[PDB]
């Protein structure tokens, strides 16, 4: 709908070249840590379903789970940030290019505005 | 003693009569008072002076905190959240101070009523009128705000009262 068609957009890129001008998410980002937690939970559920010692059965496969989730999460976060940056860029440009639709109103002080008073009793 | 200020908590000059006994029978109250002070007050005074001279060996000061006078809610734009926050905090502090002022006047009135004995109705007229004035002012400023009061609601109440007063004054001036 709203973002589906935009000028100069490569169809299946998933990460345009203009996204590299944004700060990458830190490796200690809390969302990445949550993705790693999801990987750990997947590994534990894998151990429990297959009737293996849940905490200690397979360490290599649990590590693979955690790193796979973190790896996908990093690029997911990059794309998320890029799309939000595009949204803000477009909104600001549209506000700037249409001044008559977003006019700066007169600043009034609370000493001048008359608000009706509703007593509590 | 000088632990508080005498001008904010005034007391009468404390006139007391002299003992003028009409009989030579021994007075039990005086002998009991001598027994009491000798057997109770003296040890209390020695203990207290020991504690006080222990306190004098290590003495530190704590200072009353001073606050500035930031702009109030009338000098804030309609959606300036920072000026609004400053003004709201200042208004709440002023509300607390006014509460304590009313508390002080109430304490004055209670002390007057207890002290005057059976003449409290006539001898506590000044304290009663002071409490009347302070309570009238406090009532105008904060009554009926309700839970969720704020500087804006107080301002709206004041503006409504001022509008009513101005209308009444200009109507009376048309006679
Ligand atoms: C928000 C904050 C965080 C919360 C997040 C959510 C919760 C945590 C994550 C959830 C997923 C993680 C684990 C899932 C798989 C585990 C399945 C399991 O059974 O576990 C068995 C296993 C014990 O089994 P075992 O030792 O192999 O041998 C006994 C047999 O296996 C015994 O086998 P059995 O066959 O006899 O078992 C039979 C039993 C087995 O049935 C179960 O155990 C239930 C399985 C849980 C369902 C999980 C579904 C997906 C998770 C969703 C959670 C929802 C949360 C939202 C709130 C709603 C609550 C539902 O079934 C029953 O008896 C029927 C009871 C019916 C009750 C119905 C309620 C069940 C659902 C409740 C789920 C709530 C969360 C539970 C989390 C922990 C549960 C183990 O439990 C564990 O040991 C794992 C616990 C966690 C390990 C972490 C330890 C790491 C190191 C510690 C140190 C920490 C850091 C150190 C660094 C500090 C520096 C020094
Ligand atoms: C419970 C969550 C379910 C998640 C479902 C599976 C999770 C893994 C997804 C698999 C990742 C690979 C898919 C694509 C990778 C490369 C292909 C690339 O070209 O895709 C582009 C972009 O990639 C995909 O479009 C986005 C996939 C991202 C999926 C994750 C979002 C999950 C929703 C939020 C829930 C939180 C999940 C957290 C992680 C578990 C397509 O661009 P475009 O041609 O223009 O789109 C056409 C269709 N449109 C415009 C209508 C959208």
């Amino acid at each position: 709908t709203m973002m589906s068609g935009r000028p100069g957009r490569v169809p299946l890129q998933f990460l345009p070249n203009e996204a590299r001008s944004l700060p990458p998410p830190k490796l200690t980002d809390p969302r990445l840590v949550y993705m790693g937690f999801l990987g750990y939970c997947s590994g534990l559920i894998d151990n429990a379903i297959r009737r293996r010692p849940v905490v200690s059965a397979g360490l290599h496969r649990q590590l693979l789970y955690v790193t796979s989730f973190v790896f996908f999460g990093y690029y997911l976060l990059k794309r998320q940030d890029y799309m939000y940056a595009l949204r803000d860029h477009d909104m600001f440009a549209y506000v700037k290019s249409h001044p008559e639709d977003f006019p700066e109103k007169d600043k009034k002080t609370y000493g001048e505005i008359l608000e009706e008073f509703h007593p509590v009793r | 003693p000088d632990s508080w200020d005498k001008d904010v908590y005034p007391e009468p000059p404390r006139r007391t009569p002299a003992p003028a006994p009409q009989t030579s029978l021994p007075n039990p109250v005086t002998y009991l008072t001598k027994i009491f002070d000798l057997l109770v007050d003296r040890p209390v005074t020695l203990a207290r002076e020991f504690i006080e001279q222990q306190h004098a060996k290590n003495r530190y000061y704590y200072y009353h905190r001073e606050f500035r006078r930031v702009p109030d809610i009338t000098e804030c734009e309609e959606k300036d959240i920072l000026c609004m926050f400053e003004a709201e905090m200042q208004w709440r502090r002023d509300y607390k101070v006014d509460q304590e002022i009313v508390n002080i006047i109430q304490e004055r009135l209670k002390a007057c009523q207890q002290r005057e004995g059976e003449s409290y109705r006539q001898n506590c007229a000044k304290e009663l009128e002071q409490f009347t004035q302070v309570s009238k002012a406090f009532q105008d400023r904060y009554s009926d705000l309700g839970a969720h009061y704020s500087a804006r609601k107080c301002l709206a109440k004041q503006k409504q009262r001022m509008l009513a007063e101005r209308k009444a004054a200009k109507e009376a001036a048309a006679a």
